[PDB]
């Protein structure tokens, strides 16, 4: 199909940085003096 | 409670519905009479039944310039014959 | 018959309209309640009755 | 004048009557005259 | 006791007095014939 | 010149002055009169 | 191309799922 | 009508269809077919799914 | 049309008037 | 625009002669086409044949003509193909047929006078969508 | 006043009808004055229908469903369905206005006189809930009642004047049943088929033989159940397989009506026998299958050979093969080609439709038959302007069969809904939870974490 | 300090059935005006000379199909004011050019915000914290962005939605035949929360109604509860133990739980909101271009999507004839699109 | 395919075996509470 | 339309069918007498 052949990197950053964001603070937060 | 008099003691009451059996349907027959007197139609200026359309016309008054647009009307009217 | 079965019919009618409002008033009401056992059971047996007749005369109106 | 003369549940009973008559005399309406197709 | 040219009267009757009006005006519309 | 839309404007900032000026009026005076009971 | 991108991303969903529900942080009362 | 990603669809045109309107109300498992070729052309996928998904 | 909503009229009033009837009569309702 | 005497004013016969309905004809007419031709004519079409509709020109190419009152009480005694070559009363309405069309055995003289009536007056008033169908909605 | 607030009785207002569990005298009241309202209803709708009633009109095109029942069972009808007689409709009508003064007048003394409680009164009109012996009688006499029902039912089709049938040779018409099919085979076999298409379980139901053969089985069993359960008690594993109060028998009875809902609703929708198209209307596949049939007549007259006419996509205009091979109409028709009725049937041959007899068999009937269900298909709108949801104001028409399936899939619906209320009440209120959760004996604070 | 201006403060903050404030002065005329308007307008006011349309009870519509219409196209975006230079001060005349339409726009408008206004005032008074407010910014971002931004983008008033029901009925189609509307996905995160919302809001009636605790010896259990009760009135705990092993997760914070109850349908209609003010400017998911340029070389290649293209082709043919009579479109019998027989 | 078939239909019918004597199996009995419902 | 001996009786008859309705409507009018207690 003539899709848009940026479409696949657009969709993978759009899921992957905040995904990633999310991961950094999380792990950060697990990390810290119970 | 807010200090207004209760709903109930209000429209339980005597005083109320004498007041009320008078206020509500005069105000029931004011509406009827303005539109059995056809007067809704004038203050509005909706069309009547019979003045939709010319007898021959098919074609919709429609408003077509903004700034003569009550002189369209106007003429849409008089063209009612 | 027609004269005999048009008011039947409407005494039917109108016996009926009495004993709906009638019987249960009478069921709940706390006295008086002698007399209204005995206006019951006269206000069935007759509307009964005024159903039979409308029944019979019936065959001789239609 | 008195709070009470008149009870509550003929008020309501009046009112909704009322309020039925009125409801029921706009489906009439909605088969007669204008807006009956007809 | 209480008073009765209240705020909240004149809240309610700025509604029901038009609409009974209106109602009656409606109700004469059903009569109305082409 | 005035043309009749200006003189429209004009109209209708008098209106809007007349509609909330009588209310600020009315308000005031009410809130004068019927005063809450304070101390 | 964008199937495998549709089809990767709906699992992701999946896995997430799974995660979410037998590994979420346990409620506990105080 | 093409209802799958590999068939040219994305996420918002994908669908699984319906079962043929020759089949009409008619139960169509994979066994009242002559072959799965068949019971994919003629939407069996919708019927199977949408069956056990009412039951479920 | 006359005869319709006097029937109906008498019919819907039937019910009302058997609560009102004893509820001034202190019926047991 | 109102249902004026002219409006109401239609062809009786081929010869030139009108008839003038009145009010009360042409709500008849309205009623009774309702009640024994609209299942199918609804609007002016014909949905059991949508080839032959009811406009007032394919009335007027009809064989006998039927654009006026005599040719359509005619046809609802005894109705034709739109050339006249085949009498079909066995699958058509008529007053011929009343035994197995049993809407048309209360039908009058006067009611056929006032469907026919109607027929002819309503495109007068509705134009394209009389016979239009589903396009002049 | 005993129970009739809720600091004594612990039901609101809105829940007033559950303070009536217990009271047996009142419940009776409630349960027949109600029947009282059914009865009148029936009445008064029969005699406003008839009221209304033109003759010489089908009666689907006047908003009756009740003289369609009557029509059905063979009274005031004749040939083709065509009404001579309307005295039974009003007989029907009156008798049960009439019943209804009865059964109101025993429903409002049981309510408001009479005893509130049957038990101190006796023992046999009493009840206990729990009491699941007593329980199994009373449920055995209304089956014996039933059974006796549909016995006459039966009696009405061999023995006092028969029932419309629309399949009658040489045309639908009333008839005497004489040889009601007692075949248990068949008979049940009914109830093996699929409820899927071409199957359609019992709702393809096709001839009165079947019927009154199936009414005559039911009957029986009924009567037999009824005996049964008064000489009976339930069995351990039915002891232990239910809950065993008022609301739960409620809900197992809501439950089943709403099955029955269900069922009702694809009977009106689809059959053309016990709901003959005569009184009812087409059903949707019937007249589909009349529009084809119209423009197959109206195309092959004007020259088409309708068999060998290919349509847009491929398939037969007029005519192709269901997907087992049977000649059927073409179009989108094609999803009805299990459709069966008496105006059709004469062009069916082995292999399905047959052409040679359409060429040259269809009858004059049959063009009628199907012009006039073609245009009496159905659709129409809630302000019942019947066609499809485009059509102009001008018909005053909605099929009888679309307010019956609609009105029975509305109530069914509610009925499940109702069902599921009170199963689940009656087991909360069975275990002592229906109130709430006690706040010193929560049990989830006893269990163990789930993680 | 007591001057006239915190005696007035006084009086419009007294506890009173009907609370006031300063928010009030903005919001009950507004409000009153607007409504007032429609039913004036749905009752006796034609749609004639805007739309060739019938519109209030005095025609013979019904409360299904009356409205106040939207004014001519060839009006624009005229605020259309009464004593404008289109009425010139003729009330009858401004009737017939739609000014109810942009009288009640207005009003309507600046009535919502008196009423959020009003919400924060109270919240103020009473000493809350202003969610409810900031959760009717939602209502406001969909009025705003529906009736007024979108018709600003198109060519007049005349295309926003008219107020009736029927003729929000017809909006709706509009957008699906002109917008392909149901294609966008701001539109489809607007239905996500709505349906979401109402979902959240059936499942924790129920889950509450359905773990309560027994307060009370009634089987109606409404009574066995007390406003200025310290407990809870149903089990947390049992509530996420049930859902958790049923649905697999569960709430186990209940401030948590509401947050999420306001988030998820104001961000929806929020959403929303942002893809009407796309269409405003036609910048539309109408298309996908890989499934055109595929089924453009391929007539066998068909999607649900292709087949809603054709319904939209069928909408915008059919009805922008008579829904749009400034046009003067003349569309023959033979140019209209129609499949086989129909 | 009739093999596929029977194999669904064994299924089919032992996960409804499964259903039906499961709630046959003293279901009343098993809540926290009230078990003595017999 | 009724046997022409009991035409007179059809605007009753008109009425009739809608009885029941009435029934649920009186149970309010009656719980509105006592309170909804
Ligand atoms: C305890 C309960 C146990 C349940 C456990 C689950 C077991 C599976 C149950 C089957 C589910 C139904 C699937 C198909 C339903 C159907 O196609 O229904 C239609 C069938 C009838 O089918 C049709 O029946 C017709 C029979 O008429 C034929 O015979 C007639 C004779 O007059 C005419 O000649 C007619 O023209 C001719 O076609 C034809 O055969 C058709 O081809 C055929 O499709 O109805 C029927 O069998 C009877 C009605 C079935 C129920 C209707 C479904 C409603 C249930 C959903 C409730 C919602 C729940 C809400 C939750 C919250
Ligand atoms: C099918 C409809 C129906 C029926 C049959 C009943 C039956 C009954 N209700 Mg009711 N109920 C209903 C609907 C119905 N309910 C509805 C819809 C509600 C919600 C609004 C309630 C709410 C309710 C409550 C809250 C209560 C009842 C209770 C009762 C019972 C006692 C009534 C009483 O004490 O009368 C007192 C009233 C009167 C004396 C006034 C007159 C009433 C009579 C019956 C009217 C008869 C009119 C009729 C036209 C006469 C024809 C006679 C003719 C044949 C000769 C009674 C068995 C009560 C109960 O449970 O008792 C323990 C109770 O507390 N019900
Ligand atoms: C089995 C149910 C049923 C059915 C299928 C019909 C079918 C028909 N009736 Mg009948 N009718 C019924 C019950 C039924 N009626 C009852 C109980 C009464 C007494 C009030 C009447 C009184 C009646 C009259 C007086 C007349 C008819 C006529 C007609 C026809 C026109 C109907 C119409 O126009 O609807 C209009 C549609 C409505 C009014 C909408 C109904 C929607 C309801 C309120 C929704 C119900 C929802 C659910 C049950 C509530 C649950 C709430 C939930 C929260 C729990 C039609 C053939 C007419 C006719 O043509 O006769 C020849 C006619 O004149 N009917
Ligand atoms: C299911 C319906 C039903 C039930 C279970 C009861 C139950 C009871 N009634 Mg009630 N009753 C009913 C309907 C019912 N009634 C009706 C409709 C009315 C109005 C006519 C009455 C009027 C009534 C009164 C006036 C009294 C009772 C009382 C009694 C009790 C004693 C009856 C007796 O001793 O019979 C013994 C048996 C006979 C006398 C012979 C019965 C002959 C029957 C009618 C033959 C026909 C049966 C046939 C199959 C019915 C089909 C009807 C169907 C079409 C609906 C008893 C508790 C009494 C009471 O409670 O005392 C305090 C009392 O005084 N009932
Ligand atoms: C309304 C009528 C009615 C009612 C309420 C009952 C109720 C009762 N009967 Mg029954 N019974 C009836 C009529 C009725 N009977 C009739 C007419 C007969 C004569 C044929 C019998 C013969 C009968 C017997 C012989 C027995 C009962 C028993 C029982 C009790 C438990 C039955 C139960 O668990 O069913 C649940 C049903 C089952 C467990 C059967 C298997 C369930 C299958 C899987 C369901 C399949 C149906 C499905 C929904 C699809 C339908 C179509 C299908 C045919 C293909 C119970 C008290 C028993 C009892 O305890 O007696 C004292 C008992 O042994 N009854
Ligand atoms: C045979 C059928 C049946 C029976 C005998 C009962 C009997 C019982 N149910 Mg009910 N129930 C049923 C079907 C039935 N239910 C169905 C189908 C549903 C699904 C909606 C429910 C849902 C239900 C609930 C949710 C509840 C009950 C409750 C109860 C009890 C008290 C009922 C009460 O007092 O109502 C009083 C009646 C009213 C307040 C009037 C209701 C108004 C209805 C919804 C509108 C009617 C619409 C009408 C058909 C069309 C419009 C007409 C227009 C004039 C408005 C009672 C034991 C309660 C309970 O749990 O008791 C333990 C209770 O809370 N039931
Ligand atoms: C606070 C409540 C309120 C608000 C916010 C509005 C707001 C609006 N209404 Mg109004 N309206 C209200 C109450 C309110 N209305 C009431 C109670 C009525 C009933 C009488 C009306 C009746 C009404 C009508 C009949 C109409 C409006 C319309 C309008 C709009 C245009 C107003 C305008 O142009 O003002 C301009 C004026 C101001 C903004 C006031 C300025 C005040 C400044 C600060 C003081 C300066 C004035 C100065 C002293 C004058 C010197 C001038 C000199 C040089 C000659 C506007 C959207 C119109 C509309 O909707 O058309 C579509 C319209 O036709 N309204
Ligand atoms: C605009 C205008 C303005 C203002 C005016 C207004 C404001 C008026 C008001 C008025 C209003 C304010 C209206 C009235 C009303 C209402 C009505 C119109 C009625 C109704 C409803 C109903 C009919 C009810 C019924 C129903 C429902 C709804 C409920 C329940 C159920 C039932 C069925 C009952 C001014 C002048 C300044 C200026 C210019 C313009
Ligand atoms: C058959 C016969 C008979 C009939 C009888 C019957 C049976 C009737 C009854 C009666 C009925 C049975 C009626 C009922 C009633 C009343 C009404 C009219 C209703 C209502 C309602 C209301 C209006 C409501 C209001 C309120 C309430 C109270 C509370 C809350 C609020 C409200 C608003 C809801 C007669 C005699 C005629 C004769 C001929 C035929
Ligand atoms: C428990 C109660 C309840 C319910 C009530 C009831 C349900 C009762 C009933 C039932 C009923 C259901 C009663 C009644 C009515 C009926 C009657 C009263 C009868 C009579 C009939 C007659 C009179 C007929 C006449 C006719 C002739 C025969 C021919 C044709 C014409 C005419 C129609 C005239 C309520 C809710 C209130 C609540 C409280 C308690
Ligand atoms: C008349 C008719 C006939 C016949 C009929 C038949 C013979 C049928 C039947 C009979 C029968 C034979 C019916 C039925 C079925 C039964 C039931 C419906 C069952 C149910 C079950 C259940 C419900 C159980 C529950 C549960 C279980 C599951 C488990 C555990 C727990 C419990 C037990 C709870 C025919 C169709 C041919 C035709 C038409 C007409
Ligand atoms: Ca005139
Ligand atoms: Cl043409
Ligand atoms: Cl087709
Ligand atoms: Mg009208």
């Amino acid at each position: 199909m003539e899709v848009n052949q940026l479409g696949l990197i657009a969709t993978a950053l759009f899921v992957l940085v905040p995904s990633v964001f999310l991961i950094i603070l999380y792990v950060q937060t697990e990390s810290q003096q119970k | 409670t807010t200090g207004e008099r209760p709903f109930s003691d209000i429209i339980t009451s005597v005083r109320y519905w004498v007041i009320h059996s008078i206020t509500i349907p005069a105000l029931f027959i004011a509406g009827w009479l303005f539109v059995s007197t056809g007067l809704a139609y004038d203050v509005f200026g909706t069309p009547r039944p019979d003045s939709y359309y010319a007898q021959e016309q098919r074609s919709i008054p429609l408003v077509t310039d903004r700034f003569e647009a009550k002189q369209q009307v106007e003429t849409f009217l008089e063209q009612l014959k | 018959m027609t004269i005999l079965f048009q008011l039947a019919l409407a005494a039917l009618v109108i016996l009926s309209f009495v004993m709906v409002i009638g019987v249960p008033v009478a069921y709940a009401s706390p006295q008086d309640w002698d007399r209204s056992k005995q206006l019951i059971f006269l206000g069935s047996g007759l509307w009964i009755a005024l159903v039979l007749v409308v029944g019979v005369l019936n065959f001789f109106v239609v | 004048s008195e709070g009470g003369r008149i009870p509550l549940w003929i008020v309501a009973t009046v009112a909704g009557m009322g309020v039925i008559v009125i409801v029921g005399l706009f489906f009439y309406g909605a088969y007669a005259g204008l807006g009956s197709s007809l | 006791s209480y008073p009765i040219f209240t705020v909240r009267w004149v809240a309610v009757h700025t509604l029901a007095v038009p609409t009974i009006f209106f109602l009656g005006a409606i109700a004469a519309m059903q009569f109305i014939q082409r | 010149t005035i043309t009749p839309s200006l003189k429209g404007f004009f109209i209708g900032l008098l209106s809007g002055a007349v509609v909330l000026g009588l209310t600020f009026a009315v308000l005031i005076a009410i809130s004068q009169i019927d005063k809450v009971q304070r101390s | 191309m964008e199937t495998i991108t549709y089809v990767f991303i709906f699992a992701c969903i999946i896995a997430l799922f799974f995660f979410a529900i037998f590994f979420r942080e346990p409620p506990r009362i105080t | 009508v093409s209802g799958s990603l590999l068939y040219g669809n994305n996420i918002i045109t994908g669908a699984v269809v319906p079962s043929s309107n020759a089949i009409g109300l008619h139960f169509y498992p994979i066994w009242e077919a002559a072959s799965l070729d068949e019971w994919l052309y003629n939407g069996g996928p919708y019927q199977l799914i949408i069956f056990h998904f009412l039951l479920g | 049309v006359i005869a319709q909503l006097t029937m109906i009229a008498m019919i819907g009033i039937a019910g009302p008037m058997i609560i009102f009837l004893l509820a001034v009569r202190r019926g047991n309702l | 625009a109102e249902l004026t005497p002219e409006v109401l004013t239609v062809p009786l016969n081929s010869e030139g002669k009108t008839i003038t309905l009145t009010e009360k004809q042409y709500l008849e007419g309205k009623r009774l086409f309702q009640y024994a031709c609209a299942s199918c004519h609804v609007g002016g079409i014909t949905k059991t044949n949508p080839s032959l509709d009811l406009r007032t020109e394919t009335l007027a190419l009809a064989t006998p003509p039927r654009d006026n009152i005599e040719g359509l009480v005619d046809y609802m005694k005894n109705p034709t193909t739109y050339d006249g070559e085949q009498e079909i009363a066995e699958v058509h309405p008529s007053l011929r047929s009343a035994d197995i069309f049993p809407k048309m055995r209360n039908l009058t003289e006067k009611d056929l006078v006032a469907i026919a009536g109607h027929i002819l007056v309503e495109p007068k008033i509705l134009g394209d969508k009389w016979g239009g169908g589903k396009v002049y909605y | 006043a005993t129970n009739r607030d809720q600091e004594s009785s612990g039901f609101a207002w809105w829940a007033g009808n559950a303070r009536l569990i217990n009271l047996s005298g009142k419940l009776l009241g409630a349960h027949v004055a109600h029947a009282g309202l059914i009865v009148f209803w029936a009445g008064a709708m029969t005699l406003f229908e008839l009221a209304h009633f033109i003759p010489e009109k089908p009666m689907y095109e006047q908003g009756l469903i009740l003289i369609p029942h009557i029509a059905t069972l063979g009274w005031g009808v004749g040939p083709g369905g065509e009404v001579v007689d309307t005295f039974p409709f009003f007989v029907v009508g009156v008798v049960h206005l009439i019943s209804s003064a009865v059964l109101g007048f025993g429903g409002v003394y049981h309510a408001i006189r009479g005893p509130e409680t049957l038990e101190e009164y006796s023992s046999f009109f009493g009840y206990d809930w729990k009491d699941k012996n007593k329980m199994t009688t009373i449920l055995g006499f209304h089956l014996i009642v039933l059974g006796i029902g549909a016995l006459l039912l039966v009696a009405k089709a061999m023995f006092f004047g028969g029932l419309y049938d629309t399949w009658a040779p040489g045309g639908g018409d009333v008839r005497v049943i004489t040889n009601p099919t007692l075949d248990p085979r068949v008979i049940f076999g009914y109830l093996l088929k699929s409820p899927f298409g071409g199957e359609g379980w019992i709702v393809s139901v096709n001839n009165l033989e079947d019927v009154v053969g199936g009414h005559i089985w039911i009957g029986l069993i009924c009567i037999a159940g009824g005996i049964w359960h008064i000489l009976t008690t339930p069995f351990g594993w039915a002891r232990r397989a239910f809950i065993w109060s008022g609301e739960a028998y409620l809900s197992y009875s809501l439950g089943a009506l709403s099955m029955m809902g269900f069922i009702a609703t694809c009977f009106v929708w689809f059959n053309n026998t016990v709901y003959p198209s005569e009184f009812y209307g087409p059903t949707g596949p019937e007249a589909s299958q009349a529009q084809a049939m119209t423009f197959l007549i109206r195309d092959q007259k004007l020259g088409a050979n309708v068999g060998s006419a290919q349509g847009p996509t491929g398939l037969g205009k007029y005519l192709m093969r269901s997907p087992t091979g049977e000649i059927i109409f073409g179009g989108e028709t094609m999803r009805f080609w299990d459709f069966r009725g008496p105006w059709l049937e004469p062009l069916r041959g082995p292999n399905g439709l047959d052409l040679n007899k359409i060429k040259n068999d269809i009858q004059p009937w049959q063009e009628r038959r199907a012009a006039e269900y073609m245009t009496h298909a159905p659709l129409g709108s809630l302000n019942s302007v019947g066609g499809v949801a485009t059509e102009i104001n001008s018909v005053n028409f909605v099929s009888p069969r679309s307010w019956l399936a609609t009105s029975h899939f509305v109530l069914a619906f509610f009925f499940l809904v109702g069902h599921l209320w009170h199963a689940g009440r009656a087991r909360a209120a069975a275990a002592g939870f229906e109130k709430g959760i006690d706040r010193e004996s929560e049990p989830v604070l006893s269990m163990p974490s789930l993680d | 300090e007591r001057g006239w201006f915190d005696i007035l403060d006084d009086w419009l903050k007294r506890d009173r059935f009907v609370f006031v404030g300063w928010s009030g002065i903005l919001l009950f005329p507004c409000a009153y005006l607007a409504l007032g308007g429609w039913l004036t307008g749905t009752t006796f006011v034609t749609s004639w000379y805007t739309h060739g349309l019938a519109s209030s009870y005095l025609e013979g519509c019904n409360f299904l199909t009356v409205a106040v219409s939207t004014p001519a196209n060839s009006m624009g975006h005229s605020l259309l004011l009464l004593w404008g230079p289109e009425a010139q001060g003729d009330f009858t005349r401004w009737c017939q050019l739609g000014g109810l339409w942009t009288f009640i726009a207005l009003h309507g408008a600046f009535g919502l915000i008196g009423f959020m206004l009003r919400q924060f005032e109270i919240a103020r008074l009473v000493g809350v914290r202003p969610y409810n407010a900031i959760a009717f910014s939602a209502p406001i971002a969909v009025f705003v962005s529906v009736f007024l931004i979108y018709p600003l983008g198109q060519s007049s008033w005349f295309f926003a939605p008219s107020f009736g029901v029927a003729a929000i009925f017809r909006f709706l189609l509009f957008f699906q035949g002109f917008h392909n509307w149901t294609l966008n996905p701001f539109h489809m995160m607007g239905v996500a929360g709505v349906l979401g919302g109402a979902l959240l809001c059936a499942i924790h009636g129920a889950t509450v109604e359905n773990t309560l605790f027994q307060d009370g010896e009634g089987a109606s259990t409404f009574r066995a509860f007390n406003p200025t009760q310290a407990e809870e009135t149903y089990s947390m705990v049992t509530a996420n133990r049930f859902w958790s092993q049923i649905f697999g997760i569960a709430f186990s914070n209940k401030r948590w739980l509401h947050f999420f109850m306001l988030f998820v349908p104001v961000t929806g209609l929020w959403m929303s909101a942002i893809g009407v003010v796309g269409l405003a400017l036609n910048l539309r998911s109408y298309d996908f271009i890989s499934q055109e340029i595929r089924a453009a070389e391929d007539p066998e290649f068909e999607t649900f999507y292709t087949k809603n293209l054709l319904l939209n082709e069928g909408i915008r043919a059919w009805m922008a004839p008579q829904d749009q009579p400034h046009e003067n479109f003349v569309f023959p019998e033979e140019v209209l699109p129609r499949g086989n027989a129909l | 395919m009739e093999t596929l078939k029977i194999t669904v239909y064994i299924v089919v019918t032992f996960f409804v075996l499964l259903f039906v004597f499961g709630f046959l199996s003293g279901d009343p009995a098993r809540n926290p509470k009230r078990k003595d419902l017999e | 339309k009724l046997p022409e001996a009991y035409a007179i009786f059809d605007p009753l008859v008109d009425v009739l069918p809608v009885i029941p309705v009435l029934f649920l409507a009186l149970a309010f009018v009656w719980q509105a007498a006592v309170g909804f207690r």
